[PDB]
């Protein structure tokens, strides 16, 4: 894919979306299309309205409430045209941007749509598995339970370059812990970090000749650290919005190629941002764009304040059944930013509709370990802070190897049983 | 120079190896395509085994019927006809914006135009140099500030602004219709367009191509970044601007990689 942005084809990408969440909605509440009309119009009766949640501007504020919310319709709905929203009525709600909602209410006077009551969105299934993969994973397992180690870039501070606590991680974790399998995110080489962008770049003695660009300064200042992770330890790399190794810069993002970063075919692969695998049994979902911390949500009602925001924004992920549904994408005015490539907003989507078992999404937030609607959401944190001291990382035990009804015996995942998810400081 | 058949002839001459200098007397017989490009010197028609013959049509013509038809013009009984019968991107970067670059010494910040003059610059033969403090730069020091600029620049690009045609409303925006041309202001037909649109990106990403571009710096064609009544104005020689360039050409050529990282992309 080039670096080319069609207005016409992200069009047709977004009136997708509400297409087919409208059908979700439709067949997971049994409804007829005859009971979903158009919102934006006088209608003396109610409806069924689906759409996404734009502000009655497009130049508007930058904090939202909820007597300032619009719906907008798919193209064969309402035509496109947007209508704003009367939330008077409702006392709990959870809105913003990019999200899908569906709206039971009537059009009473033309200009706006009251909200009678709120569909809230399934959750989507998770994923199965029978019982000869099980026992397989079981084999694989040896009785033995799973360790995954899980970090986060940068892994250097605002004003050095001293990798010492990389080095240690490793140490540790080709020692000690063993794990099957290590997880780290980009961006490695941030481009936003100070001393890059003003060019404050000294030679490096511990470089025989020194390098010409970032990505000798990777190969020669990374590669070798890299290289001492264990073979028995299958590491995956996933880039970022920031890595500047990597010749793409938009979410999402295709993987990095291995072979121009010269590691070794043992144990590192190059999975894309975002992706979604499997580690034996578990259904892995990963993400690299901090959600938690641009997500900003318009509440009314007490309830929904009084819950925590993590598990908010967790469950609205999981109904918006894609990893960052915030639309439009983040700016940092410009620096950086989400860098949204809309025309594919589809590689972002849950693959094939099966939420994960685990969900990691990097936060520049606090590190947690939550678990919501039984889906495992991690935040490892930073592995070093801008000060350069310490981070965090995540490590997953979970135990080696429920039953859904069916002629073809399949079992629903259960890790939020059976994993338990400690974060342990660089 | 070049619809002249001596010009062309002392220019072989040189690039086979004879000296011409100016003040010389060429020798040169047309052989048998224009009148310039037959030209060849004497001696090379000399040797027989060359087989360059003369041309008897030019000859024929110019060397006999133009100097006889104006000897015989007013001659009682002269005829023409009897005689005869018995011979026979400066476009494209319009819009763009310059490579700011920063000193890892003095912090200044300056534009850069290549291998040309500068009152913050002097192109060295040992790279670059700011003048400010007479620092050389390292490899890294200057491309990673490129690519920092080229991916704020990517950055505002998938920002994805919009810009509405109509000149009376203009609104600029990021909200997308499921409609993208149409405008989001009520009955507006001004049709939506990005702000920062492809084709400038990739006039930006060529522009700093040129900025490296080693023969477009031999050739001077590159766009000034200084307008005659800027107070920051800087002439360097077109022998010097050579010489640099060719003593800078691995570092040109690094500059030119760390860019085709997103060009071949692009």
């Amino acid at each position: 894919r080039t670096m080319r942005q069609n207005l016409q084809e992200a069009s047709d990408v977004l009136d997708d979306q509400i297409e087919s969440f409208t059908k979700i909605i439709q067949n997971h509440y049994k409804l007829s299309p005859n009971d979903f009309a158009d919102p934006t119009i006088q209608s003396q009766s109610e409806i069924y309205a689906v759409g996404r949640i734009v502000p009655d501007s497009p130049t508007y504020d930058k904090f939202l409430n909820p007597e300032s919310l619009s719906l907008e319709t798919s193209r064969m709905g309402g035509v496109g045209r947007r209508v704003r929203l009367d939330l008077s009525q409702v006392n709990e709600l959870s809105f913003f941007l990019g999200q899908i909602v569906a709206f039971k209410g009537k059009n009473a006077n033309g200009d706006y749509f009251t909200v009678n009551s709120i569909l809230p969105l399934p959750y989507p299934n998770s994923p199965v598995s029978t019982s000869q993969e099980l026992q397989e994973f079981q084999a694989n397992l040896e009785g033995s339970s799973l360790k995954v180690i899980v970090t986060c870039g940068p892994y250097f501070a605002n004003d050095n370059f001293s990798l010492e606590l990389l080095q240690e991680f490793i140490d540790s974790i080709n020692n000690e812990v063993k794990p099957h399998v290590l997880i780290m995110f980009g961006p490695f080489i941030d481009i936003t970090h100070p001393l890059i962008a003003s060019g404050k770049l000294p030679n490096f003695p511990q470089f025989k000749t020194q390098p010409k660009t970032l990505d000798e300064l990777f190969l020669k200042l990374f590669t070798p650290i890299l290289k001492t992770i264990s073979p028995h330890i299958q590491t995956v790399l996933i880039p970022s919005t920031k890595d500047a190794i990597s010749n793409h810069a938009a979410y999402p993002q295709a993987s990095l190629i291995r072979k121009a970063l010269q590691l070794p075919k043992r144990n590192f692969k190059c999975m894309a941002n975002p992706s979604s695998f499997q580690i034996n049994e578990i259904y892995f979902g990963c993400s690299n764009v901090d959600t938690f911390k641009d997500l900003k949500e318009v509440i009314k009602g007490g309830t929904t304040s009084s819950r925590y925001r993590l598990d908010r924004v967790s469950e609205h992920i999981l109904q918006q059944r894609r990893y960052y549904p915030i639309f439009p994408g983040s700016i940092r005015t410009h620096i950086s930013g989400a860098d949204l490539d809309v025309s594919y907003l589809g590689l972002t989507e849950f693959v094939g509709g099966f939420s994960p078992d685990i969900m990691i999404i990097p936060s520049e937030l606090q590190h947690f370990a939550r678990v919501v609607q039984n889906v495992v959401v991690i935040n490892p944190g930073r592995f070093i802070r801008a000060t350069g001291n310490r981070g965090s990382y995540a490590q997953i035990t979970v135990q080696c190897p429920t039953l859904v009804e069916g002629e073809e015996p399949v079992y629903l995942h259960n890790v939020w049983k059976r994993a338990r998810v400690d974060l342990i400081a660089s | 120079g070049k619809n002249m058949p001596a010009v062309q002839v002392a220019l072989r001459m040189r690039k086979a190896g004879r000296v011409v200098k100016a003040g010389s007397v060429i020798t040169f017989v047309i052989t048998k395509l224009s009148v310039a490009e037959r030209a060849h010197a004497l001696n090379e028609v000399m040797i027989k085994s060359n087989n360059l013959i003369p041309d008897p049509q030019y000859y024929l013509e110019k060397q006999i019927f133009a100097p006889v038809e104006r000897l015989l013009e007013r001659i009682d009984s002269f005829n023409v006809v009897r005689l005869s019968e018995a011979l026979g991107d400066v476009e494209r970067f319009k819009d763009t914006v310059t490579l700011e670059l920063s000193c890892p010494s003095c912090d200044k910040r300056f534009p850069f135009g290549g291998i040309v003059s500068s009152n913050y610059y002097r192109v060295s033969y040992n790279g670059l140099q700011c003048k400010h403090c007479e620092q050389l730069f390292t490899p890294l020091q200057l491309t990673s500030q490129i690519e920092h600029s080229i991916r704020a620049h990517i950055s505002l690009y998938y920002a994805g602004w919009l810009q509405c045609d109509d000149s009376t409303c203009g609104i600029v925006t990021r909200q997308v219709s499921v409609f993208g041309k149409r405008c989001l202001n009520d009955g507006c037909t001004g049709v939506m367009r990005y702000k920062y649109s492809d084709k400038q990106l990739y006039n930006q990403l060529l522009y700093f191509d040129s900025l490296f571009d080693c023969e477009k710096n031999k050739k001077q064609e590159l766009k000034p970044i200084y307008l005659p009544d800027d107070l920051d104005y800087p002439q360097l020689t077109e022998s010097s601007i050579k010489a640099l360039t060719e003593q800078n050409r691995e570092l040109m050529e690094t500059g030119r990689s760390v860019v085709q990282k997103y060009l071949n992309d692009c």
